[PDB]
DNA sequence: CCGAGATCAGACGATATCGGGCACTTTCAGGGTGGTATGGCCGTAGGCGAGCACAAGGCTGACTTTTCCTCCCCTTGTGCTGCCTTCTGGGGGGGGCCCAGCTCCTCCCCATGCCAGGGTCTTTTCCCCCAGGCAGGAAAACAAG
DNA sequence: CTTGTTTTCCTGCCTGGGGGAAAAGACCCTGGCATGGGGAGGAGCTGGGCCCCCCCCAGAAGGCAGCACAAGGGGAGGAAAAGTCAGCCTTGTGCTCGCCTACGGCCATACCACCCTGAAAGTGCCCGATATCGTCTGATCTCGG
């Protein structure tokens, strides 16, 4: 038995809107954060609370961006979001 | 820890964020755009955080420094001090 | 050695929590967020009143500046009720 | 007696006086400056705690958490406006599904 | 003092649209923009009037307008600072 | 002789983007401002510089809104801006959430 | 005077008194007004160079709000810095979408 | 009778030093006054908050350095701190 | 690709309102002295951040299938644009006036600096009560028939 | 629409771990004393925003022809979605080193308060001159055939 394409997407949406966990993996997120900070200042140290704060800010920003891009894609009479939708969303909000 | 770390927010993770964002169908070109968006945002915030740290005559990027950096960009973060 | 003691709004947050809903607990992070909330609104209204006074050229920040800063920084219903409660509290402070 | 007890405020009126003085917000700080402002902070905290406890009870939980806090903030229209550019840590997102992306 | 909003005529909204790079305009754009301008003016007038009442003045001044629009992020140059 | 539909619109776009006048009528914009301030307070006064400030800001605000609604219209496989385009622009900018 | 000694054109004394009487902090340093005056002088000169260049390109010898607004909205860094200021009497930059272009 | 202080005498002179050929209209000059009365208020205030965060009560020139480094884009910062520090050194030496 | 038609651009006569210069004053930066107090430097401990094995199992990468979506083309019809004409109010001028905004003097009432002492605020222990795991049961959609 | 098939919420049971109460320190809150300074109130002036009247002409308003683009329908293809399998690396546990942030102490020099002084900006008035109005041509883009 195979589910109709789409219903597991809706199940994922519901399951992932009912939860308050964090979706990116901590170790690669921390590695990326340290790499980014390396350019600003070589050989820095990073508090665990600081890196967790960065994750909980970045993921929320991404969620908001995805919601607005979904609104754009729906406006374009679609269900699929696209880089065009992402670009329009950013260019309108001012980023 | 020095190179090729942007490929750590994997396609399943971006899919998780998007499904939290209400997206049902996701184009295959969305992942490499969301990665870049996150990279630019993190640059925007970590620059200010590192500037706060280096001004404070310190060496450890602190939670208060990160919160200040987010506060300047209109990204007030609740829970980590203030 | 002794370390410099930290300071917070936690006792007053606990009292207001036990006054509004005396049956539901609160987490450590649900305490940090509320501390951030109270101090952020404190800073916002203080800055608004400061700029108001400096524009009006009044050297002392008073209930007038605080009330108008609340009216300018909070959206309608929150501003109205915050102004009302602040006024009723300042009346008691003036009297008692 | 103490200023907080005088007006019934649960808030440190004297500490708010200190913060106003040392905050460099004005060369002089009035005596209504901390009573009024502590009343404002106390009322706003009372409202957000009320709605957050309601959100907690909606999930059969007796421990208020960031989830319930942000549920209250993003469900009440007015407080979302007040805290629009504010990010709550580990709170989730509001559950929304657009009408177009639904089974027919 | 009634329905001054209609004073913003269809030609004027078309002028603004052509300034904004609009090539073709529907028939409901005019009423939508009338509502939008009414809301924005309500916000800015609220802030400026509150400034004036704090100053206890009876006139609305350019400096009050600049401050009210600065507090909303729409900082206004040229007319004081 | 008549012009094709659109060639007048583009010329009006260029002629106005090259210009800098206040595109709305001053006297009834001022009357609109007075009517709006009426509910906030009775018998208000208005400095001429203040009302000119308000108009010079509102015009720029509407022009920005009309270059964002235009981008929405171009996004939705169209050349005509629509009320739905206005609503999408305002939702994504953050005026009504 | 301090302005003559340091070569600064903007009023070092005036900015020092503005810093001191504006209730920013208890004390104000002695390199603070030099630094702030230099910053404002350079930034206003940066705006003026572009504004004058724009005026010259149109064979006009009088700077106007339209010219300054054009300079702001055209220069990339200055556009980011003054990203949300509504310059009175500025208009907008000529820019038409290609899809509406024939 | 009352008098008003502005930045006009200085703005006109820096104009006559950078572009010594053309002048300023009244409205443009008011624009410039509002601009240099806006960046000033940004930098002084944000340096004040830097001093508040570092638990100080003195706006040293290092606060203004950091304030420029935070409120300006990249090249704007590189070209503003340069002038600030150069002027600071000239002031004593 | 051909010619008519409407539109946009330059430029010289001319003009007046506006930008620049001159003289006074009038406020306000600046020099000198005294003094402290916030801050810079040295000492020291300590607590938390960096580097490191060890699984293991949930999670990620990858290949198949199909299925429902995206995208291009046809067509219509319908509201949108372009042009002409009526007439109407925006705009410029001219004057009056009336209340409202800015100044200045007084002096007093509330805000400011300091004393001492305790009462509220802060850090440490502890436990039990509420969050958490988890296996089984019933309810719930789902999709091929 | 019946019925098989996965998914999801519920619940009883036990566990665990960290929040709410108790214990003592600590550090600055409130009353009280002496004070000086900014604002509340009350003339005084004066100045500009409200109000009206009048004339003109340019722009809104309404309609009519006609037209080209928004929207619905059709159809092919192709690329996400759901499913399954192998491998891998996140992380929860437990550990070691060390070094960087902070608290304390000492003093030190540079910025605050306070008096004179002259000097640079704010004010008002006058001179010239520069962007602008008008109209004649010249250049340019547009549209039917």
């Amino acid at each position: 038995h195979r589910y109709r394409p789409g219903t597991v997407a809706l199940r994922e949406i519901r399951r992932y809107q009912k939860s308050t966990e964090l979706l990116i993996r901590k170790l690669p997120f921390q590695r990326l954060v340290r790499e980014i900070a390396q350019d600003f200042k070589t050989d820095l140290r990073f508090q665990s609370s600081a890196v967790m704060a960065l994750q909980e800010a970045s993921e929320a920003y991404l969620v908001g961006l995805f919601e607005d891009t979904n609104l754009c894609a729906i406006h374009a009479k679609r269900v699929t979001i696209m880089p065009k939708d992402i670009q329009l969303a950013r260019r309108i909000r001012g980023e | 820890v020095l190179r090729d770390n942007i490929q750590g927010i994997t396609k399943p993770a971006i899919r998780r964020l998007a499904r939290r964002g209400g997206v049902k169908r996701i184009s295959g070109l969305i992942y490499e755009e969301t990665r870049g968006v996150l990279k630019v945002f993190l640059e925007n915030v970590i620059r200010d955080a590192v500037t706060y740290t280096e001004h404070a005559k310190r060496k450890t990027v602190t939670a208060m420094d990160v919160v200040y950096a987010l506060k300047r960009q209109g990204r007030t973060l609740y829970g980590f001090g203030g | 050695r002794k370390r410099s003691r930290k300071e917070s709004y936690s006792v007053y947050v606990y009292k207001v929590l036990k006054q509004v809903h005396p049956d539901t607990g609160i987490s450590s992070k649900a305490m940090g967020i509320m501390n951030s909330f109270v101090n952020d609104i404190f800073e916002r209204i203080a800055g608004e009143a400061s700029r108001l006074a400096h524009y009006n050229k009044r050297s002392t920040i008073t209930s007038r500046e605080i009330q108008t800063a609340v009216r300018l920084l909070l959206p309608g219903e929150l501003a109205k009720h915050a102004v009302s409660e602040g006024t009723k509290a300042v009346t008691k402070y003036t009297s008692a | 007696k103490s200023r907080s007890s005088r007006a019934g405020l649960q808030f440190p009126v004297g500490r708010v006086h200190r913060l106003l003085r040392k905050g460099n917000y004005a060369e002089r700080v009035g005596a209504g400056a901390p009573v009024y402002m502590a009343a404002v902070l106390e009322y706003l905290t009372a409202e957000i705690l009320e709605l957050a406890g309601n959100a907690a009870r909606d999930n059969k939980k007796t421990r208020i958490i960031p989830r319930h806090l942000q549920l209250a903030i993003r469900n009440d229209e007015e407080l979302n406006k007040l805290l629009g550019k504010v990010t709550i840590a580990q709170g989730g997102v509001l559950p929304n599904i657009q009408a177009v992306l639904l089974p027919k």
